[PDB]
């Protein structure tokens, strides 16, 4: 006729035996399918969905398939340490983290076990797994400057105080380092004060390499941050089960600093591993898979993690977890299921393109994909006055570069835009582990822009950008301390910055 | 494990029953019960040969297996259980399947061996005889082993015969003879 | 009566099995209800599987079922509340009274599924909405109950888009609207419910000729499908009931066909093409069909659309292309031209346009503007290579004025005073075709391209000339 | 173990046992079946319960008879490891196939092993030289370092580890382990002979580099284990022994194959290509297991088959995130007539950072990415219209990257038979002189064919010299 879960001979077998599971299977059950760290059991009559069950082998697996016959319980640990018919004792709790503020400092891993032995993580409470984005009432508009300390981050894809803005292009071109060097900028206010201005840091790792991990804790304590960063880290080797719980735990973590009305952010790399975990997980619990074999629900599963990150209202503080997924594009196809996916979800998209990276634009940011749609709503007021044609001036870079390869005729007003935009890109480039503050890069921007360096010569460029900031800090450094002070340019400033820059312009 | 391994399409359940009424040691009478009860549901038409395929419910087919131990008030209780499965199933269709499968292995714990003898037409019961004799005779039926031999009309085959039984065959035909033949002669 | 009694089965996801009482099955696309520690999970019945066991789609997350647990039944498709004390409420897909305003005060209840009308009852207009934004205005005029259809790519500020439609025509416009957001994010819902509530369209003591129904993306696949589904009763109750006109908005539909592809793999239904539900046709057909303008109301809908990197070949896509009204394409490049409208003329096309239907003046008119624009277009090739070399005088004259109409398109938007921080420029349609006819003429072919540039009418463009000249 | 089964199925070599008995070996537990073939070592992958686990089976199934008994080794083979396993060839089984009779040992260890801890980790920084130019221009080695060589075949697959294994391990003192999976056999015995000649491996004297084959006629599920042997000799030395360590893989893309090969029979739905769905699992358990430990360092190197150089498909993919330098070496560039023919502008190394190699390296590197990839850039126009019809700035540049390109061509040494040139061997310190002079033209000035297939900088312009004569 057709398979069923009872034809097992010994589940059949006691059944003419006139025997029954007697209710034990409501709380216990026997294993009996068992392989591919995937078991489904026989019994848990009385099992709450998504709960976690302690195996007697003594692993804790999730629950994720309930069926009238055999619960299907994703095993987080390994299949030599389990063995078949062995009883389950159900947790009797939801999938669940603990939560505080003592995971600063902390590498942890996704049930929350310090990888790093820094021993017991002073958690001031457990959450749940999954846990529902506020609502629309309960949200702030968004105004309060996130930056990077990278001139092209800041002044083309301003980010925000709970935003989420997707980094995207080819994989491990030093990805990664796009987002390390947010939560280096984030060193200033940091060791600073002001705790609207402090952003905690949670960087979450999934499917890398504990080598990578430990080059990144090597580089964050060499730069002394760790302090203030959280890891949350699921290795390449770790579970796949542990690997798809991971970001929804990262979220849960970072919900106790929104909720507590504290701002921080969380850099989600790589949210490209979490499917392919899913997937595994997905084929193993033999649900028909959706297009590119990543499961027909990845949408949802991604879905919900990004919607549990923003800015709340004034009743709830308006503690913002900020969010920075990051998205690996294989061959830099983003036509690919999982990059369209969240490319809709996302409050932004910070393409980069590798090819420019070779070019020498480094940080390679593509311009032109790149988008903050949200925007300089929370972009710092000085930087909004000075880059305000800067998109512009780089556009018509864009449409005369290209023109002018392709042998089409070339007048001065072309190679007016030439000349701008060369020196505008060169401007942009900056070197990997070198943040710099706004009130820094608010001349170099305002001499760009009001076309000094059209002047100054393309190979010196960088030799001017650093004698100035020098220049700057010793003379004008009444100045620097009205930006960072103000953080407008008064008709004043303005003034004061066209004499500074035209006085270093004049060597 | 217990002696003869099927393990059907439903025979999982008929192999159940084997064994659990084997421990029971209550085989052959839990065989009979079931023959008895198969017996009147073959002799049942109306439903169990005009309904042995279901479209009932849990309910109706409960109260259909009510009907059914009705009518016997022998029916040992493996089976009942069995019924009572085959209900919860809702299977019926795999009534008779497990009544043939649950015979195999019957009549393996009694030893009972098969056999057929096809040939094109039926032939002579001193032929028969004299074979079941010397299937008897011959090691391939073993001792505490009982034979059964069927011949069987096989017009299939025009001519020849072939000997069957404990999945060893002797086939002296006259078609592949023939077929070999006529190969041979197209060499 | 008695709520038939049902004992989950399987939880497979959204798919929730359920074990209703013997003889008495809840009929395809009921609504059960199973009280949680977490309101009341609605599923909604969407196939009978045999032995009154059923499979049913949840509308809310799946966390915390227990095997077996009772389930009540409600009887009856999902019925939200209707009334005119909807509008200027949040409601969600079980029709929850998220407006956090407490309690919506019903009135009549209806169910969200509803047969669409018959063709008999149908009653095709031609009239003509008018938005004064000179794209929509000169080349693809909007008709009353019309059902508009904003394709566009990733984020080409669809939602914007809407904004300064909802700005313009709502605020101005009698009738009710609706504004239903479909997996939109809880950044857009929260600056959506607020530009509202600013703009007064819901005020906070008075009436409100708009009700919401934000679906944010977070919600199950399976609620999302149905997030569409109560926004139409809602306005088939304006639109029949109250006997109004309405001004439908929906964003974004391909999440819609999204949603709607996410269960049908849970379904059990095979793959169709692109991965998309093979009831994609037919589902959309509900919906599109639902939204009309019958012999009682009038309801135009405006539909934003994702096209998955602009490839609007993808089936989806294509689908909505066909079933809507009145396209408009608004293409990722016209936006990184620095225009906004990011409205691509040569795509956006709506067959509302006629030399009867908007006269032959503004028909001749926009002819010219087309020739004109796919002139330049197939220039732009020689100009490439070549440049301006092999041109004619009037190739020449028609790349200025080209440019100079390129230009002039270009307008702000009221909703882009802060997105562009430019004072936002609504020009009415019979100054707009004069304004172009000036133009096409040369009559202003002495001014400046950039004096074309993000300005309004013609009298804008000559104050822009004055301007530059000083 | 008196554990006995009988084999109920034999669908494929992923063979089914039927356990008789209550008692049930392990998962990943192993199994012989004694054959008149020898013996049959099957490793238990699932339990299918009613107490038939399904265990894939290390060597072929070829005459199998259903119900044949099974009995029960218990646990992961344990192969042997010590010094004594210095200069042998084992089997997947690990029986001596280069036959200095049985391997006598002191620990046996078990095949499958955890992966060293997050805590116990040693992050490497030293840079290790190769002497190859393009090598230590674009993305260094570095000690304990996993290196990584993308493309199939058609890039001869083997020639490039050979140079290595003619460099760095002849300077290189500790343990060193070749692990050649799915290795063509004449290929193997070659590299066998070789090793023996240069004493690397001497059978009377001593050995100090071990070896540990898998021949591509071997039956996919035996390639499947026959890495996983390879890394626990490799633990023996690096923990056990701790001394330094180099590793060779070739290939992985046959590891991951194998794995693909197993997948559809063990019943398993196929994701996408079709790769095992626990394809990521499988890479990671591997390439955690290679790892620089605070009891050793471990530089590895990994093969990948690329097929059809699609990197696209998700097994190339997946050898991305382990490892911290790859030189993917291009057909395209092959055909170019580069040997060595690794693609300039699909080269990374973590240690190309400018801290690491210093500035004016970075610097230098910097300007030849640059310029490479205008050329790149401007290989369209080329084509379409000639390099007179472009700028005189990037004619310039065109005649500097054609240059370069063919300067990268340095002769190689085991393949000197092949190329016919004799090999070089540059120093890192020259390369960057070299480089530096090049970029600044000083000896641009002399025939583009001079740059082809030289060693360093003072090279170019003896040959320069020839081809004037």
């Amino acid at each position: 006729t057709k398979a069923q879960p009872t034809e097992v001979s010994s589940i059949l077998e006691e059944r003419i035996k006139g025997v029954s599971d007697e209710a034990n299977l409501n709380e216990t059950g026997r294993v009996l399918a068992v392989g591919d760290g995937i078991a489904r059991v026989f019994g848990l009559n009385n099992i709450q969905a998504e709960e976690l069950v302690e195996f007697s082998s003594g692993v804790k697996g999730m629950a994720l398939n309930l069926e009238p016959g055999q619960v299907g319980i994703v095993l987080f640990g390994s299949d030599r340490l389990v063995k078949e018919g062995e009883l389950v004792k159900r947790t009797g709790n939801i999938v669940d983290v603990p939560v505080g503020p003592g995971l600063l400092g902390r590498v942890v891993d996704a049930l929350g076990n310090p990888i790093d032995g820094k021993g017991p993580i002073d958690a001031a409470g457990r959450s749940r797994a999954q846990v529902k984005a506020p609502g629309i009432l309960p949200r702030r508009s968004v105004h309060e400057p996130v930056q990077t300390g990278l001139k092209a981050v800041d002044a083309l894809v301003p980010i925000g105080r709970g935003q989420r803005e997707l980094i995207i292009g080819d994989r491990q071109t030093g990805k990664t380092a796009v987002a390390l060097d947010t939560i280096l900028n984030q060193k200033r206010w940091n060791n600073g004060s002001d705790e609207s201005k402090k952003l905690y840091c949670v960087y979450v790792a999934v499917g890398q390499k504990r080598s990578t991990v430990a080059q990144l804790v090597q580089t964050l304590e060499q730069h002394d941050a760790m302090k203030y960063s959280i890891i949350v880290a699921a290795t390449a080797s770790e579970a796949a089960p542990l690997q798809y719980l991971a970001p929804f735990t990262a979220a849960s973590i970072g919900e106790w600093f929104r909720d507590n009305g504290k701002h921080a952010l969380i850099v989600y790399d790589d949210l490209s591993k979490q499917a392919v975990a899913y997937r595994q997980l997905s084929l193993l619990l033999r649900r028909p898979p959706g297009r590119e074999a990543y499961p027909g629900d990845v949408f949802y599963l991604h879905s919900r993690l990004l919607e549990r990150a923003a800015k709340l209202s004034e009743k709830e503080g308006s503690g913002s977890l900020t969010a920075l997924p990051v998205i690996e594009t294989q061959g830099g196809d983003v036509s690919a299921y999982i990059p369209t996916n969240v490319i809709s979800i996302t409050d932004g998209q910070i393409f980069l393109e590798a090819e420019l990276f070779y070019k020498g634009i480094r940080p390679a940011i593509n311009v032109g994909l790149s988008v903050s749609r949200v925007g300089s709503a929370a972009q710092v007021k000085a930087l909004k006055q000075v880059a305000g044609s800067l998109k512009l001036f780089l556009a018509q870079y864009r449409e005369v570069a290209a023109f002018a390869q392709f042998g089409s005729d070339l007048d001065a007003s072309t190679k007016q835009t030439l000349v701008r935009g060369e020196r505008l890109t060169q401007l942009l480039k900056q070197n990997q582990y070198s943040p710099l503050a706004t009130e820094e890069q608010v001349p170099l921007i305002y001499a760009g822009v009001n076309g000094h360096l059209d002047g100054i010569e393309l190979s010196r460029i960088g030799e001017f950008e650093s004698s100035f900031l020098s220049y700057l800090k010793s003379n004008h450094n009444e100045l620097l301390t009205e930006i960072r002070e103000k953080g407008e340019l008064s008709k004043e400033l303005l003034a004061s910055l066209k004499s500074a820059t035209e006085s270093f312009v004049a060597t | 494990p217990p002696p003869v391994r099927l393990f059907g399409v439903e025979g999982t359940y008929a192999t159940a029953l084997y064994q659990a009424a084997a421990k029971n040691s209550s085989i052959d009478a839990a065989f009979q019960s079931l023959q008895k009860v198969e017996s009147t549901v073959k002799k049942n038409p109306k439903l169990g040969h005009l309904l042995l395929n279901p479209a009932l419910s849990l309910k109706d087919r409960n109260s259909v297996i009510d009907a059914i131990v009705e009518t016997h008030k022998n029916l040992d209780g493996y089976v009942v259980n069995l019924l009572k499965v085959l209900s919860e199933n809702n299977r019926l269709g795999c009534f008779e399947k497990i009544a043939s499968d649950f015979g195999v292995l019957n009549d393996a714990h009694n030893g009972l061996l098969k056999g057929t003898v096809t040939s094109a037409e039926p032939l002579d019961p001193k032929s028969f005889k004299r074979i079941e004799k010397a299937l008897s005779a011959s090691k391939l039926v073993g001792q505490g082993k009982s034979l059964k031999l069927e011949n069987v009309v096989k017009p299939e085959i025009k001519g020849g015969l072939i000997v069957e039984l404990g999945d060893k065959t002797v086939d002296l035909s006259i078609s592949t003879k023939i077929q070999k033949l006529n190969k041979v002669l197209e060499d | 009566s008695t709520p038939i009694t049902g004992k989950v089965t399987a939880v497979i996801g959204a798919i929730v099995d359920v074990h209703f009482e013997q003889s008495e099955l809840p009929a395809i696309l009921n609504a059960l209800e199973i009280k949680t520690p977490q309101g009341k999970l609605v599923l909604e019945v969407a196939q009978h599987l045999g032995e009154n066991t059923v499979r049913t789609i949840a509308m809310d997350g799946t966390e915390g079922l227990v095997r077996g647990e009772k389930v009540l039944d409600t009887g009856g498709p999902i019925s939200v509340p209707v009334g005119r004390e909807t509008l200027g409420r949040i409601i969600n897909v079980i029709g929850e009274p998220i407006d956090e305003r407490g309690p919506i005060k019903s009135k009549l209840r209806k169910p969200i599924h509803a047969d669409p009308p018959s063709f008999a009852e149908q009653s095709t207009s031609a009239e003509i909405l008018e938005t004064g934004i000179k794209v929509v205005d000169l080349l693809a005029p909007y008709a009353r109950g019309g059902k508009i259809g904003l394709f566009g790519g990733a984020g080409v500020g669809k939602t914007v888009f809407i904004q300064e439609l909802i700005n313009n025509i709502a605020k101005a416009h009698g009738g009710f609207s609706v504004f239903t957001g479909v997996g939109e994010r809880t950044r857009e819902g929260n600056d959506l419910y607020r530009e509202m509530k600013e703009t007064g369209v819901i005020n906070l003591e008075g009436e409100s000729k708009v009700a919401l129904v934000f679906g944010q993306m977070n919600e199950p696949p399976g609620a999302r499908a149905r997030v569409a589904l109560t926004g139409l009763t809602i306005a088939e109750y304006f639109r029949d009931e109250e006997g109004q006109d309405v001004l439908l908005f929906i964003d974004n539909i391909f999440r819609f066909t999204q949603a709607g592809s996410e269960v049908s793999a849970l379904l059990g239904r095979i793959p169709s093409a692109v991965g998309y539900q093979p009831t994609l046709a037919t589902d959309m057909g509900l919906l599109q069909e639902r939204i009309t303008t019958t012999k009682k109301g009038s309801v135009t809908s405006v539909q934003a659309v994702y096209v998955p990197a602009d490839d609007l070949t993808d089936p989806a896509p294509a689908t909505t292309f066909a079933h809507l009204d009145a396209t408009t394409v608004l293409s990722r490049g016209i936006s990184e031209l620095g225009i906004y409208p990011a409205v691509d003329p040569l795509d956006s096309k709506s067959r509302l346009l006629d030399a009867a239907v908007v006269g032959q003046e503004h028909y001749d008119v926009a002819s010219k503007v087309q020739e004109t624009l796919q002139t330049y277009k197939s220039l732009q090739d020689i100009i490439a290579i070549l440049g301006m070399d092999e041109l004619s005088e009037q190739d020449k004259l028609t790349v200025e004025r080209a440019r100079k109409i390129q230009r002039f398109l270009s307008q702000p938007f009221a909703v882009a005073e802060v997105f562009t921080g430019i004072p936002g420029k609504l020009v009415r349609l019979k100054d707009t075709v004069a304004s172009f006819k000036a133009v096409l003429e040369g009559k202003y072919d002495n001014i400046p391209e950039h004096a074309f540039y993000m300005v309004g009418g013609i009298e804008d463009v000559v104050a822009k000339a004055e301007k530059l000249a000083a």
